[PDB]
């Protein structure tokens, strides 16, 4: 469903259109009024529609058939209806401008404008500013929408996005074919996982979100982390790091490769430990730095702590505590006393390991003010022991 | 109670003394003068006895004015979610401003020699990175009014005056490789959020002032607590100061700047926000007059507010002739396209209306003036 | 093993230099029951050895150093800095004794300055205190919480300092042999500790005068001299320990700046025991000034006409030679604050040689040779250096802005003067720590401890001047801020504080204006108050505001609108702590409503007299937002007032509707007495935004216009069926005993008193057929009801006393303006 | 619940009372044999006055058993001592106090 919205919207990757001539050649030209054209939501890969069921929707690439995902952007709500114009062979006259010209969006096959649904009231208490658009025989006279330009980087990183869902959610759906089903001395009667995929995109991933470095000069550093902070923030509010969260939890249902092995096949099962690695240091780098993402798992903080015992990957396990706990002092202030007990439980069984010592010390202090509870839980089962 | 009153002398010794310091400090530290800018800056702006090699170390390592505005510009770019208050940069801000301006028929030699001397001045500050730090503070404000903002604004003003061909062209440069919204983002928030005049803030303060209230230690003497009606007039002031000196010397590249920003993601149109800005204040303008129409005489703080309103107006119109004059033919063509002919219109019939009242008794002759100036 | 093998075992060294790291963030911060838990884990014996020890490598020496810094002096340093930065001057013989140069030939407008740091200051400063550290006393019987904070753990300061020194003077000695093997692998790690420990000690005051005159020889041998040993200012160090110089002469400045504000201190006491006499003497002799004189003699006596204040500012009114004529003081009176002006302008380096000679010249050449020999890489650094300069060059300017901050007091105050620092002290120290029981109790008592001190409340000034109120404001908002949707801990803590502005805004008018200007930070922090009772940040700010002229004209318009919002949502939405505990969901919060209505009431209202300019505002937002009327004056669909009011009776008496259903929870709320007391709440507003007489009589169309907006939304035979709804009362029966109707569950005389007050303010009473029959239904019954009462059991009933305050604060009074 | 154990023997005729100061040197450690607690690195004997229970019941007891010069070592039962709660982050909870006591004089 679409909907007029605003607030932090304006900055998401929802909100980002593509806009597609209905032609191959020269379908990079200038815009023209009353050029008919689809419009694909970039994250999403779905098509703006107009079906006779539920009106205007967004719907797949396998049903976007020219005539209900026809429109085009007029000057006027006027009914010109002049002549069919034909397009020239390049870039031809230029029409629309970003930001100063005023669209009216006008269905092609039906003749509809592009409107508000008029939102009805007692809504307005429940906080919903959103407005839904629909698509009307006469509209209203701010119907009018703006282009407005978006960055390469927010582009690239919405289409990369809706990738990265697929092939994540195909890898998902994979695990969970067999998710109770042991092969026995057979084949695991399934589709391939997509294993070689998957690795190449959480290294893509990972080279991606790496932090700037420190020998970088002060401006462009700060650039580059605003630029970070910025696709970080685009890739959490559209949920990639839950999707990293399910991939976790489904490949953690095993307990060793062997295990998986059991149910996935030895060839499969080969690129388990590397896939939950790379997976861990994908949601370190997404999470690293970025106090809004850190601040997510101050719900969920026994999902990180209770897979510090796990010995395929408890360095980026480590890691990732270190990252959410450096950040966010809501994390801090939902500590308990069995979280702490597990900190040290993992220095006694991995040995003297001064990361260890830091996550306590992060445990303490978060910008300038302490946590009492925390160091007196710290101190009663760190101290006398004195082993 | 004036002639019940307690002496001096019967007050304890405790009390007495604290009023003692506040007078002190009052009539006799705050009076006092001691110019340290000029010998400050000339102290900063000296490389010491580092001219013993001359090799290949002709990078120059910056001198301790050059790290200082370095230092500033550093803390200036560093990503945050506001920019906070800092005395340091704030001080050292008003001594760099004070530092370049230092000023009945003047001579063109003399003349001459003062505008050298400013040039200068101004060089001393902008071969060093102020004018790039000046821009990064009014960035990193992001639209926030404060002492701050003020400083910075009041800095590049005078690095600015007289129209520095060679800051400008500075400013410019650093504006368009950079190609950040972010300053006329803050630009606009900050003139969005100047005052006009306002009726109720000023009866509220005539009541105020009628009341005539009295404090427990002592007694005050209708205690001068902070104008609310124009408060900000010095910054709204300094704020179109700036932007007029940016296009001071009919500086075509940057009136067309002002107007559009080719390379940005985004542009704002500065000519628009000020003729917008022209319009509140014109409007305040006419309520104000409409309010003391029925009044045979204006009254000394209504006389103060219509000064202040109209030294804002000669701002803004200053500015305004400094966008489109050269000619800027954009600016022209924007500005024709604008509200502007409805503000004039509106301060047409206030002229006419209030120059016919004022004319009426000559204790008003300077308002007069000033309003015929501002005509 | 010997910790000397940690030198090659580095994994061993980095796990041990995070573990020291561990125990100082365990005890960072105050927490000195766990300093004390680690002192015995790292002793006394250890540390020392530790600070001595040469082989020591860097990590380990820094480590232990900053350890020793942590568990024993972190806690005392930041409270002595917190301190540092207001001078309460006594005003004692040695107080007297101080003067701005020491007693010298040099010149008489200045001589040569003294050592900074060096002589007697008297400025007050709360003492350290310290618990020995001892793990075999019995276990307090005491529980948690409830014993009284620990004190960090003593360790022998003068013997710490002795060997500071020393060891600072052979680390001097050292850098300028120049050896190939620093301590600690670097002249970093070889300086940089032992001057943290000196700049701590120098700021919690251990050194003596002998103590800082090393120090300062150290520093410079050559400018500090009174009357290889190259100084460390000439020793080209690192970044890192040009650092710690800059704090180190940090302290020097900050002595110099405190020395100047004492020794001006010093100079009042002195001017104003001779002005004092000078005044006298004046006053006597102008007695007697009829036999030579004339009416003029008005002028000469406008001195004691005029408050002394005043009098004080046209006494010392002769600065630029043309006041000479108004300021009645001799020359010879004049001549010393003249001295002593020039002298103090030559104190500040203003007017009156590679040699620096002086503390400002050594600095200022010292950072200016800093910044041009290198590119200066620390930022931290850099703003030390530019910060420190720009004191050197603003030495009056320093002074000045540090004024506001000094106070002088009675000798006679100082005790309790020390007990509020002590107070404020540990304040202050739980800024920086999260909120928790134990901290609650602190606040509790520290804040009790203040308000019981004479001086919080006999130098308002002082209190303005210590920043109290913003610290407070600053804990309640951390409190409220955690918590702020769902549940608001420390309840018991936040009214504290709420109760403590309360009483600070009642001390002074000056105060009430200083947390007015705090009037929206309380607003935006008020929305969540609802569900704590007692004193609120909403009524901080109505105390903030109340019965000042001032500060209801200075009302923002902004501040109305977020309060009449937050009525507008209570008005629609029920109370949610309400729904939580099985009340029946009516669909708005008349509790909520009431206290935003009482706001809203002292905002318009002044020394019985409405605030029109407020009051507009006020009925405009209402009308434009009708739902802050409540179910009734609705408009469509709506019920009347009294028609609101008789089904708020019913759901009184009818349990079930009432309450839960399940004080009985010692507030408990009643639905029914809610309703009715949020409709006497909004008619009070409604009659207290009526014009005033004078406004009305005067044709004003804003006046009337207001006027007739509120007569069309309560009318005349509403107010009049409230007033003459029955009340309850109290019987006898049944062996006896007292029948009282339940005050906090029942129709009240004040929701009539309420009805009252707007029939008088809005309709008035101008005619004789309808003063008689407000008399026959409303008031007689009710007179004659309080008449009944006043017998030997009744007369003292809740209700009979309610009676007589409604009878005597709305009726009679009206009666009597009626009585023509 | 308090064992002693004479390492030197003392005067062997004064011996502490009710209302006297005793001024001791001692060495804390846990029956496992770490240290936890000594005055003696700290350079100042520990001062305390006998009956009012400012120190664990088994230095009250032990030391009253002790004479002027005597260096004793005390064993202290964990309910003669903090017993189940134990000083936090010091003295683990149930934990056998073993002391190495010496009875410097009475003040």
């Amino acid at each position: 469903l679409v909907y007029y919205e605003g607030g932090a919207v304006c900055t998401h990757a929802r909100s980002l259109w593509r806009l597609e001539p209905l032609r191959i050649s020269w379908s990079g030209s200038h815009l023209r009024w009353g050029q008919p054209l689809r419009i694909r939501h970039v994250t999403t890969g779905r098509y703006l529609a107009l079906t006779e069921d539920q009106g205007l929707v967004v719907v797949d690439a396998c049903k976007a058939h020219t005539k209900a995902t026809s429109f085009c952007f007029r000057v006027s709500k006027e009914k010109l209806d002049t002549a069919p114009k034909r397009d020239v062979e390049g870039m031809g006259p230029p029409e629309i401008k970003y930001g100063e010209s005023l669209c009216f969006v006008q269905h092609v096959a039906s003749g509809l404008w592009l409107t508000y649904a008029a939102p009805d009231p007692k809504a307005l208490r429940l906080g919903v500013l959103k407005k839904k658009a629909i698509l009307h025989q006469e509209g209203h006279m701010d119907d009018a929408l703006f282009l407005t330009r978006c960055q390469q980087e927010e582009s690239q990183a919405a289409r990369m996005i809706h990738s990265t869902a697929g092939l994540y959610n195909q890898f998902i759906k994979g695990l969970d074919s067999f998710s109770g089903k042991p092969r026995g001395s057979g084949p695991p009667a399934g589709p391939a996982l997509p294993i070689e995929a998957v690795i190449l995109s959480l290294q893509d991933l990972i080279g991606y979100f790496e932090p700037p470095s420190e020998e970088l000069q002060h401006e462009e550093k700060q650039s580059k982390l605003r630029s970070l902070r910025n696709r970080q923030s685009l890739f959490q509010e559209e949920g990639m790091l839950s999707l990293v969260l399910n991939c976790i939890d489904r490949l953690n249902v095993y307990t060793t490769a062997a295990h998986f092995a059991e149910y996935a096949g030895e060839e499969a099962a080969e690129s388990w430990k590397e896939i939950v690695n790379l997976l861990y240091e994908l949601l370190a780098s997404l999470i690293r730095g970025n106090r809004a993402n850190c601040a997510l798992f101050s719900t969920n903080l026994d999902w990180v702590v209770s897979k510090l015992d796990r010995l395929e990957a408890s360095s980026g396990i480590l890691e990732v505590l270190y990252c959410v706990l450096i950040e966010s002092p809501e994390v801090l202030n939902i500590i308990q006393e069995n979280h702490i007990k597990s900190i040290i439980s993992l220095l006694d069984k991995h040995g003297r390991n001064h990361k260890v010592l830091d996550v306590l010390c992060s445990l303490c202090v978060c910008n300038g003010v302490a946590v009492r509870s925390n160091q007196d839980l710290i101190t009663e089962n760190l101290l006398p022991g004195r082993e | 109670a004036c002639f019940r009153m307690t002496p001096l002398y019967n007050l304890p010794t405790h009390r007495a003394c604290n009023m003692f310091l506040e007078s002190y400090k009052a009539a006799w530290i705050l009076t006092e003068d001691h110019s340290f800018e000029d010998r400050m800056i000339d102290d900063l702006s000296k490389a010491g006895e580092q001219e013993e090699e001359e090799e290949e170390v002709e990078e120059k390592k910056p001198d301790p004015l050059h790290q200082l505005v370095l230092h500033f510009s550093r803390t200036a770019l560093t990503e945050k979610s506001k920019l906070d208050e800092d005395y340091l940069y704030m001080a050292y801000a008003d001594i760099m401003a004070k530092s370049c301006h230092l000023e009945v028929e003047v001579s063109f030699e003399e003349k001459e020699m003062e505008k050298q001397r400013l040039l200068y001045q101004q060089s001393r500050l902008h071969t060093r990175g102020a004018a790039e730090m000046v821009l990064q503070m009014i960035s990193a404000c992001k639209g926030e009014t404060g002492a701050m903002v003020s400083s910075t604004l009041k800095l590049g003003i005078s690095i600015l005056n007289g129209g520095n061909a060679e800051v400008q062209q500075k400013m410019l440069d650093y504006l368009k490789d950079k190609k950040e919204v972010g300053f006329f983002q803050s630009i606009q928030a900050l003139m969005q959020t100047c005052s006009v005049l306002d009726l109720n803030a000023f009866e509220r303060q005539n009541k105020a002032e009628g009341l005539g209230m009295v404090n427990e230690d002592g007694t005050v003497i209708n205690r001068q607590n902070g104008e609310k009606v124009m408060a900000d007039d010095e910054f709204t002031q300094d704020l179109f100061r700036f932007l007029q000196l940016l296009c001071e010397g009919h500086n075509n590249d940057f009136q067309n700047y002002l107007r559009t920003q080719t390379g940005n993601t985004t542009t704002i149109n500065i000519i628009i926000c000020t003729v917008d800005y022209l319009l509140r204040l014109q409007e305040s303008i006419s309520d104000f007059y409409w309010y003391y129409s029925g009044k045979d005489v204006i009254e000394e703080q209504g006389k103060r507010n219509f000064s202040k309103a109209m030294s804002v107006a000669k701002q803004v119109f200053n500015s305004l002739t400094e966008y489109i004059q050269g000619p800027c033919t954009g600016n022209q063509q924007s500005l024709a396209h604008s509200r502007l002919w409805d503000a004039v219109v509106g301060f047409l019939h206030v002229f006419a209306h209030m120059m016919m009242k004022l004319a009426q008794d000559s204790s008003q002759i300077e308002l007069l003036k000033e309003l015929l100036d501002l005509q | 093993m010997d910790i000397l093998e940690l030198s090659e075992r580095l994994d061993l060294q980095r796990f041990h230099s995070h573990t020291l790291r561990l125990y100082r963030a365990v005890c960072a911060l105050g927490n000195n029951r766990v300093a004390h838990a680690l002192c015995s884990h790292v002793d006394q014996a250890q540390l020392l050895h530790a600070l001595e020890d040469a082989h020591l490598p860097g990590p380990l020496r820094a480590g232990y150093y900053d350890l020793l810094i942590s568990i024993h002096l972190e806690s005392a340093c930041r409270s002595r800095r917190s301190m540092l930065s207001e001078y309460i001057v006594p005003l004692t013989p040695e107080t007297r004794a101080i003067t701005l140069f020491p007693p010298g030939r040099k010149g008489g407008n200045a001589r040569r300055h003294g050592l900074p740091g060096v002589g007697v200051t008297t400025s007050l400063r709360p003492p350290h205190h310290f618990s020995p550290p001892c793990f075999v006393a019995a276990l307090p019987a005491a529980g948690v919480a409830e014993a009284p904070a620990r004190l960090s753990p003593a360790i022998p300061l003068e013997a710490l300092r002795d060997k500071a020194l020393r060891m600072l003077g052979e680390a001097v000695r050292d850098g300028g042999q120049h050896a190939r093997d620093p301590v600690g692998g670097s002249v970093e790690f070889q300086f940089v500790p032992v001057l943290k420990l000196v700049s701590t000690l120098l700021v919690m005051g251990i050194f003596g005068d002998e103590d800082v005159k090393q120090i300062l020889k150290m520093i410079e041998p050559e400018v500090f001299t009174e009357e290889l040993e190259e100084g460390l200012l000439q020793m080209k160090l690192p970044e890192s320990v040009k650092l710690q110089m800059c704090n180190l002469l940090e302290y020097f400045c900050d002595q110099e700046l405190q020395h100047r504000v004492e020794s001006l201190a010093a100079f009042a006491e002195r001017y104003v025991d001779k002005l004092q006499a000078n005044q006298r003497s004046r006053y006597a002799l102008l007695m007697r000034a009829f036999t030579m004189s004339a009416a003029e003699t008005a002028r000469r006596t406008r001195e004691f006409r005029s408050p002394p204040q005043e009098q004080i500012n046209m006494l010392l009114h002769f600065k630029d030679e043309a006041d000479e004529e108004d300021c009645p003081l001799p020359e010879d009176i004049r001549q010393d604050l003249q001295d002593f002006h020039q002298d103090l302008l030559a104190h500040c380096g203003i007017q009156l040689e590679k040699k620096p000679q002086s503390l400002q010249e050594l600095v200022s050449h010292m950072v200016v040779r800093w910044a041009q020999e290198d590119y200066v890489q620390s930022p931290e650094l850099v703003r030390a250096m530019f910060s420190l300069l720009h004191r050197q060059y603003d030495g009056l300017g320093e002074l000045l802005r540090a004024l506001p901050r000094a106070y002088t007091i009675s000798p006679s105050s100082v005790e309790d003067t020390m007990s509020l620092l002590e107070c404020l002290g540990q304040i202050r120290s739980l800024l920086i720590v999260q909120m928790g029981p134990q901290e609650e109790n602190l606040m509790i008592q520290s804040i009790g401890n203040i308000m019981n001190n004479k001086v919080f409340y006999q130098h308002p000034n002082l209190m303005r001047a210590l920043g109290m109120h913003e610290t407070v404001m600053e804990v309640m908002v951390n409190v409220l801020g955690g918590g702020e949707t769902k549940e608001i801990r420390f309840p018991k803590m936040v009214t504290s504080c709420c109760r403590f502005l309360c009483y600070f805004c009642r001390i002074s008018r000056q105060n009430q204006r200083s947390m007015f200007d705090h009037l929206s930070y309380l607003l935006e922090n008020s929305g969540i108050g609802l569900g704590m009772q007692g004193s609120t940040p909403l009524d901080v700010a109505a105390a903030s505001v109340i019965d000042n002229n001032e500060l209801a004209l200075a009302l923002q318009e902004q501040d109305l609108e977020k309060v009449v919002s937050y009525l507008a949502g209570c008005g629609l939405q029920s109370c949610p702590m309400l729904l939580a505990k099985g009340y029946p969901d009516i669909g708005w919060n008349p509790c909520g409503g009431e206290r935003y209505l009482d706001f809203l009431r002292f905002a318009v209202f002044v020394n019985g007299e409405s605030v029109e300019e407020n009051a507009n505002v006020v009925v405009r937002l209402l009308i434009r937002k009708p739902e802050c009327f409540g179910p009734a004056l609705r408009g469509e669909g709506g019920s009347g007032l009294l028609a609101a009011i008789e089904e708020a009776i019913r759901i009184s008496e009818d349990p079930a509707r009432d309450g839960p259903g399940v004080p009985p929870e010692e507030n408990r709320v009643h639905l029914g007495h809610a309703i009715m007391s949020f409709y006497a709440a909004l008619i009070d507003l409604l009659g207290r935004c009526a014009p005033e007489m004078h406004l009305i009589q005067a044709g004003k169309g804003e006046a009337l216009r207001i006027r007739a907006i509120l007569r069309s939304l309560v009318p005349l035979d509403d107010l009049v069926g409230i007033i003459s709804l029955p009340l309850q009362i109290p019987t006898l029966g049944k062996d006896g005993a007292l029948v009282q109707p339940k005050m906090s569950a029942s129709f009240v005389p004040d929701h009539k008193a309420s009805m009252v007050l707007f029939l008088d303010r809005v309709y008035g009473i101008e005619n004789q057929d309808f003063l008689l029959h407000v008399l026959d239904v409303g008031f007689l019954p009710d007179m004659r009801a309080a008449a009944s009462l006043d017998t030997a059991t009744f007369s003292t009933t809740e209700m009979a006393l309610a009676l007589n305050r409604y009878l005597c604060l709305a009726v009679l009074p009206l009666i009597t303006k009626c009585a023509p | 619940g308090v064992q002693v154990e004479t390492i030197s023997p003392g005067d062997g005729r004064t011996f502490p009372k009710r209302g006297q100061t005793c001024v001791v040197h001692y060495t804390g450690m846990l029956e496992d044999g770490k240290k936890f607690d000594s005055s003696r690195d700290r350079n100042k004997p520990f001062k305390f006055m006998l009956g009012k229970q400012e120190v664990i019941r088994g230095w009250e007891e032990g030391v009253a058993q002790m004479s002027v010069g005597q260096r004793a070592k005390l064993t202290i039962s964990p309910d003669y001592a903090y017993g189940a709660t134990g000083h936090p982050g010091i003295i683990p909870p149930h934990a056998t106090l073993v002391f190495d006591v010496e009875l410097l004089k009475l003040e």
